[PDB]
């Protein structure tokens, strides 16, 4: 595309309640933040697939053809590695959480539904902990919402300056 | 936990003894004296499972080479003889029936934990003990002189 | 029983004085008995080199010592510990404040497309930002301040119409303070509520108020002083100061090793119990000499257990030295019965000392390294979030210095 | 003449003030509080009066130099130089008060009590007693967020004592009433 | 005690000899001796309120003295401020003093210190080995190689280098050959 | 209580306005 | 002279009246407690500070 769409890596599995709110929150920082700058869609397809699924790819480049920032709501993104051998070239933003035993008082944190299933969102955390820095274009292992949303922002006003 | 119990029970019945002027008595005190027995059979019971259970010096482990069992032992000890019939054993004997509560420290670690804490900090202080008598005594020998 | 007849005589006068207990009482019985021009030399000194000079002695040696154990492994690793916590709880709380603004917009969206539970979580969540906002708590501020200035005008022969004014005033803070706790439960939750120290402080002193307030309604002249603890309160304008990760610190220090401070105090009402049964024994029912029974006697035990007390505490420890050698005696034989006070104000002086210096050392040096460990992690986590950003776009005090080569050394 | 009131701050003028300030301090040791009719008193008046002379000639010498709150770096500017100026100050309006009249009695009292703050001009005349000083005030601004603490909690434990204990320490000389 | 004694002295001077009260023979403000005797015993705590209270309004005056009035209310301030200025100031003293020795009195004794320099010193009375099995270009060069034992700061070409930024660091007080003759003793 | 100048004993305490120095109020 | 003060607090009946000798000796509690706080607590705070 013109400039690359902007997915984000969650610390734990997309579609669970701590990452989903979080990645959300980012969102809509996002949103109100670069109005009339930026562009937030939601891709249920399996854009991992990459090389239905097809049409989205068209999708991702029209919204990227008139200089508009993008935003890709991909459920199924759960690794950088899903986007490595796409002709996307997206953008990836990591939620990183630093110390683990936080994330699984966060997940306990959230009803009883989220306590069910844990182990999941452990592995998936480590996973994306043991990829390399470099993957990841901007790293998020900030714990306060102004300070992650001013980096994420700085580092998007410095790629639409190079756009 | 009943030891525990039974050592809370006698501290109670050592802070509910009253002592008035020239013999006379509360006559509650007729009471705290009749229940004496219960804890010393209770007492001289466990010390005689920790005896049989455990050694008495030989192990190298026992009832008799643990520094808080010696006090227990002790005080089963005079509380056995405080019973035997003799003139001077009142004055003495009953004096060191003081040290029941201290038995809460020799049956809760973490309270000799915290003792030990407490009194390993007070080993430098020795120095300063010496120097305070040092300076005591030679005040005192100027105070004689003066 | 004050006199140098004797060197045993000499030392206990002398020791009495170091203990700095009556000892102008004897300086001023040598001014009478002889001149009083050269009395202050050998009393002066005395104090200075008996109780100034050897309490700065054991000051000294007990810093020393409470410096080496701070820096030894196991106290190492629990401060770890606790420091591991405090960081843990600090992210937990930041990412928890993601989650809840990401909640807040979702209920948003929805709503803008179960109608009566999304209004209840609407009304409670603008509660949460109200009970978290910097002007609830200055108007929460203000009352206490208010409330503090009502019980501190309560003095006697108050007019009339004060006590009156202060009787409905009480109550409108009750029911003040109960609208606060009340929408602080409803934005927060009883689980995330009481996370937070003096929340729980706080519940437990408006419980205390309401209970005083129930009783003083059976007996309408009975205080127990509990409405007075919403003044603490007032700890609160820390927060708006640099100095709220020192006392924080502190406060969380003293909550950790709390388990170790209320069995320290527990060592200590145990060596005042054996004392006062111990004076029971030597002394009890024998203070009646006098022709009347002192206040500090050893007759009961709470009689006994406030003379070992007052001991303690070190007023007035000598003139119940002189009461109890005299009842068992007097100065010709119950001169011996001055080791029960000798041993009992030594070893009591000094480990209460012992004791409340080993809290407030370990608590405030606890507190010292939490807000100075925190204070560089935020400036080091700032820098280096700095050099990978731009990556991207293209004194101490001796005790600190000694805490550090100790650690270097068991290192 | 501003050089002239220059010079005569350092024309070894430091070690004449200290030795000044000593020997006012050794008279207000001196004099005695139960006799104020003692001869002592009056020759120790009269040296109160040298005394009081010299420092006022050294503090018209400070307001020549230094001015007396204009500018920044000069008088005012620092609390011993208004220390300096409530000395001087009552000095002279004691003496002034000092009628021998007998219309008031209280005041000259306080006035000559407005004395003993003479020996605390050696506490910034001496840079190693300000240094000590200046270590005295670090600690006690380090101790001073523990001070509002346990100022609070014993204005709590003093609020208790009063609901406890108001009106109730009355009694009777004789222990039946 | 100077300032708290001359102020005592001129408020509290002329109030009344009562052996019954507080204000003494014994303990009274009449002079800077008695004044400063005073101040001494309520710093040390020996019933200063009482003094206080002997001080206040309304006391009686002597009979040498010209005013009736004696005594004033400021003897609140006055022995409130003196008790915690004096326990402040003399605590102040104590921890510069406790401070002042802190590496003492947190000493180890593994680690070398002025005791070892002081038992090297003894040892003059070959005698290295027994002094070493009682341990935990003569004799100050060995005293540096074993200070160099006692804590590391080739390898011995580095520190000797250390050992040369130190002597540049604390060069002596113009001395011709003292930190460089230890440099010749740091050879070795 | 005991008045000013009246025998009393320190550890009674009974010595209103004042204290028991020397067995005198 | 804080058991003086101990004496009269516990004396200390009613408002305007005058003490009863041994009456509510539950009131050495406050100064057992005050103790525990300033005196001990405080004041080491204080000194380790
Ligand atoms: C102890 C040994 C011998 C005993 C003698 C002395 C006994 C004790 C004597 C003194 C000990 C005290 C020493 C130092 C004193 C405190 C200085 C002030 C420090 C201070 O205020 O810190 C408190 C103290 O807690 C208490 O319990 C307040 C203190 C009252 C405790 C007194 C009760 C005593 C007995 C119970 C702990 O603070 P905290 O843990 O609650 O702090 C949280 C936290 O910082 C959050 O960030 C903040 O949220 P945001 O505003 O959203 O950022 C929280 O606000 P919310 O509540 O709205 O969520 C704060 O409230
Ligand atoms: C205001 C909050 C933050 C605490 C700060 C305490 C003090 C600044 C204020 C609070 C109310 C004031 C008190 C209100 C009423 C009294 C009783 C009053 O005594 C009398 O009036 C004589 C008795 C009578 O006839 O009424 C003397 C002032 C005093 C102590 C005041 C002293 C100063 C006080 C304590
Ligand atoms: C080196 C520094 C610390 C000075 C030392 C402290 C001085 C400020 C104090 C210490 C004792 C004081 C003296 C205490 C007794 C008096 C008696 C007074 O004269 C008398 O003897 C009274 C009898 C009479 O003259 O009628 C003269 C001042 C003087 C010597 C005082 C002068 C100031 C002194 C020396
Ligand atoms: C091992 C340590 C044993 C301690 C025993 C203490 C004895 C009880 C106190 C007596 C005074
Ligand atoms: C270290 C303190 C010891 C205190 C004991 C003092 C005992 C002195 C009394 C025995 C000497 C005979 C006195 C008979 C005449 C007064
Ligand atoms: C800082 C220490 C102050 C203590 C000074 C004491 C002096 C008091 C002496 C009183 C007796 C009269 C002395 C006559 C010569
Ligand atoms: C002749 C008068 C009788 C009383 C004399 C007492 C003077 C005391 C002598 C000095 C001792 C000073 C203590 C030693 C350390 C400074
Ligand atoms: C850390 C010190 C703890 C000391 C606890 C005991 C002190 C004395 C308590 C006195 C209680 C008197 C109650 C009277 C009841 C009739
Ligand atoms: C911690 C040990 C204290 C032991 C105290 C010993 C006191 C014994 C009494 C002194 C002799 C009294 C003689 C007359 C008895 C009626
Ligand atoms: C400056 C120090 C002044 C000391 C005064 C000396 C005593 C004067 C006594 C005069 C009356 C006799
Ligand atoms: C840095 C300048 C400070 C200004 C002066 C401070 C003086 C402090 C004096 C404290 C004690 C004086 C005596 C108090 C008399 C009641
Ligand atoms: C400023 C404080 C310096 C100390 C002087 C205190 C005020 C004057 C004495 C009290 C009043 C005497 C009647
Ligand atoms: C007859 C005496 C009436 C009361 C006179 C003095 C009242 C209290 C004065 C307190 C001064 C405090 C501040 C001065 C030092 C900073
Ligand atoms: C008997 C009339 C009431 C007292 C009048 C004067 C008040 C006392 C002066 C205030 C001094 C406060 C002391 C604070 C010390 C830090
Ligand atoms: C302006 C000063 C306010 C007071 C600050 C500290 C006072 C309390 C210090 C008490 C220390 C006494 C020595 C150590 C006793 C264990
Ligand atoms: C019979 C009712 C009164 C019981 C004894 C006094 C109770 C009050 C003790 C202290 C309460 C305030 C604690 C403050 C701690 C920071
Ligand atoms: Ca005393």
């Amino acid at each position: 595309p013109s400039m690359r769409p902007i997915i984000l890596v969650g610390p734990s599995l997309k579609g669970y309640e701590v990452t989903d709110m979080m990645q959300k929150a980012l969102f809509d920082f996002l949103k109100h933040r670069f109005d009339g700058r930026i562009s937030i869609t939601r891709v249920t397809a399996d854009i991992s697939l990459a090389k239905e699924v097809q049409s989205e790819i068209e999708r991702i480049f029209e919204l990227a053809r008139t200089l508009q920032l993008v935003a890709l709501d991909a459920d199924t993104i759960n690794h950088p590695a899903q986007l490595s051998k796409t002709s996307l070239a997206p953008i990836i933003v990591y939620i990183k959480i630093t110390s683990p035993k936080v994330l699984q008082r966060l997940i306990k944190s959230r009803g009883k539904s989220q306590s069910k299933h844990l182990n999941v969102q452990i592995a998936a955390s480590e996973k994306l902990a043991q990829c390399p820095p470099e993957m990841f274009d901007i790293i998020l292992d900030e714990n306060q919402l102004e300070d992650a949303c001013e980096h994420l922002a700085e580092y998007l006003e410095a790629y639409w300056k190079a756009t | 936990y009943m030891i525990l119990a039974t050592i809370i029970a006698n501290c109670i019945v050592l802070a509910l003894e009253q002592h008035l002027p020239d013999g006379d008595k509360t006559p509650m005190s007729e009471r705290l004296d009749d229940t004496e027995p219960y804890f010393i059979g209770i007492f001289c019971f466990e010390a005689g499972i920790k005896i049989i259970a455990l050694g008495f010096v030989f192990h190298k482990g026992s009832y008799l080479r643990n520094g808080w069992n010696v006090m227990d032992f002790v005080v089963v000890l005079t509380g056995i003889l405080a019973t035997a019939g003799t003139d001077f054993d009142l004055r003495t004997l009953r004096a060191v029936r003081v040290l029941r509560p201290l038995k809460l420290v020799s049956g809760i670690p973490s309270l000799q934990v915290v003792l030990k804490s407490i009194m390993k900090a007070m080993v430098p202080l020795l120095q300063i003990g010496l120097l305070l008598f040092f300076a005591i005594l030679m005040f005192a020998i100027i105070g004689l002189e003066f | 029983i004050t006199n140098f007849d004797n060197i045993l005589f000499a030392i206990l006068t002398v020791f009495q004085c170091i203990t700095m207990e009556g000892w102008t009482d004897i300086l001023y019985n040598t001014n009478d008995a002889a001149g009083n021009t050269w009395n202050w030399l050998y009393f002066i000194p005395l104090i200075i080199i008996g109780s100034f000079f050897m309490l700065n002695l054991v000051l000294g040696v007990l810093s020393g010592e409470f410096a080496k154990e701070r820096e030894r492994v196991e106290n190492r690793r629990a401060f770890l510990k606790l420091r591991r916590q405090q960081q843990i709880e600090r992210e937990l709380n930041g990412y928890l404040e993601w989650i809840f603004k990401a909640e807040e917009v979702m209920l948003a969206e929805e709503d803008r497309n179960s109608y009566f539970r999304r209004k209840e979580k609407m009304f409670r969540f603008f509660i949460r930002r109200m009970v978290k906002a910097q002007s609830f708590y200055w108007v929460v501020l203000c009352v206490v301040a208010l409330n503090t200035l009502c019980v501190a005008m309560v003095h006697y022969n108050q007019p009339r119409r004060l006590t009156t004014t202060l009787y409905f005033a009480e109550f409108v803070f009750l029911g003040l303070f109960l609208t606060e706790m009340s929408l602080k439960m409803y934005g927060l939750g009883p689980r995330s509520y009481f996370r937070s120290s003096f929340n729980c402080f706080d519940f437990g002193v408006i419980v205390g108020s309401v209970f005083e307030v129930v009783w003083a309604a059976i007996k309408p002249g009975s205080s127990f002083g509990i409405s007075v603890l919403r003044a603490l309160r007032l700890l609160r304008i820390f927060k708006v100061t640099k100095y709220w990760s020192s006392l924080r610190n502190l406060v969380v220090s003293l909550l950790n090793s709390m388990k170790s401070i209320i069995s320290l105090l527990f060592l200590l009402f145990l060596f005042i119990v054996v004392f006062a049964l111990l004076g029971m024994q030597l002394f009890g029912g024998q203070f009646n000499f006098q022709d009347e029974t002192p206040t500090t006697n050893f007759d009961t035990f709470p009689a006994a257990i406030l003379t070992v007390f007052q001991i303690l505490t070190g007023e007035d420890w000598n003139a119940v030295m002189y009461h109890g050698i005299e009842s068992q005696g007097g100065v010709s034989k119950g001169m011996f019965s001055s080791f029960y006070f000798i041993v009992l104000t030594l070893f009591g002086n000094y480990t209460l000392l012992n004791v409340f210096l080993a809290i407030a050392v370990d608590n405030l040096a606890n507190a010292q390294e939490l807000t100075k460990d925190e204070e560089e992690m935020e400036e080091a986590a700032n820098q280096k979030l700095a050099l990978q950003k731009a990556k991207e776009v293209a004194a101490r005090s001796v005790w600190e210095q000694r805490a550090s080569q100790l650690r270097l050394q068991n290192l | 003449r501003r050089f002239c009131h220059y010079i005569v701050t350092m024309r070894y003028f430091e070690v004449v003030i200290l030795v000044v300030i000593a020997l006012s301090s050794i008279a207000l040791a001196a004099e005695d509080p139960v006799r104020t009719d003692s001869p002592r008193n009056n020759a120790l008046k009269y040296l109160d009066y040298i005394f009081t002379g010299v420092f006022t000639f050294e503090m018209v010498i400070k307001m020549i130099d230094l001015g007396l709150l204009l500018h920044p770096g000069a008088y005012f500017r620092d609390l011993w130089n208004i220390l300096d100026f409530i000395v001087v100050s009552g000095a002279l309006v004691a003496f002034a008060f000092s009628g021998s009249k007998g219309k008031d009695i209280n005041t000259i009292k306080s006035l000559r009590v407005l004395r003993v703050l003479r020996p605390l001009k050696t506490i910034k005349r001496l840079p190693k007693l300000k240094a000590v000083f200046d270590c005295v005030v670090n600690s006690l601004k380090n101790v001073l967020n523990i001070l509002i603490v346990y100022m609070l909690f014993m204005f709590i434990f003093a609020v208790i004592a009063v609901q406890l204990f108001k009106g109730k320490f009355f009694y009777c000389t004789d222990e039946s009433k | 005690f100077f300032i708290y004694a001359i102020i005592g002295m001129q408020v509290f001077g002329n109030i009344a000899l009562d052996d019954d009260t507080s204000i003494n023979r014994h303990n009274n403000f009449r002079t800077f001796l008695q004044a400063l005797m005073l101040l001494f015993r309520s710093a040390t705590g020996e019933a200063w309120h009482e003094i206080m209270l002997s001080c206040l309004s309304n006391q009686a005056c002597d009979e040498q003295a010209n005013a009736t009035e004696c005594g004033s209310d400021f003897a609140y301030f006055y022995f409130v401020s003196f008790i915690f200025l004096c326990s402040f100031l003399m605590l102040n003293l104590f921890v510069a003093v406790i401070m002042d020795n802190f590496e003492y009195l947190t000493r180890d004794s593994s680690i070398l210190g002025p005791h070892h320099l002081d038992e090297f010193i003894r040892v003059w009375a070959n005698d290295m080995f027994e002094m070493l099995k009682h341990m935990s270009v003569h004799f100050t060069s060995t005293l540096m190689a074993l200070i160099r034992t006692a804590l590391e700061i080739t390898k011995q070409h580095q520190c000797d280098a250390e050992l040369r930024k130190e002597i540049s660091v604390v060069w002596a007080n113009l001395p011709q050959k003292t930190l460089d003759l230890l440099v010749p003793p740091h050879k070795p | 209580c005991k008045g000013k100048g009246a025998k009393c004993s320190r550890l009674m305490y009974d010595c209103c306005t004042g204290s028991c120095r020397s067995g005198k109020c | 002279g804080w058991p003086m003060v101990l004496k009269h607090s516990v004396d200390a009946t009613y408002e305007e009246q005058g003490p009863s000798p041994g009456y509510r000796m539950e009131l050495s509690i406050f100064y057992v407690v005050y103790f525990v706080v300033f005196p001990f607590f405080f004041v080491n705070i204080f000194v380790a500070l």
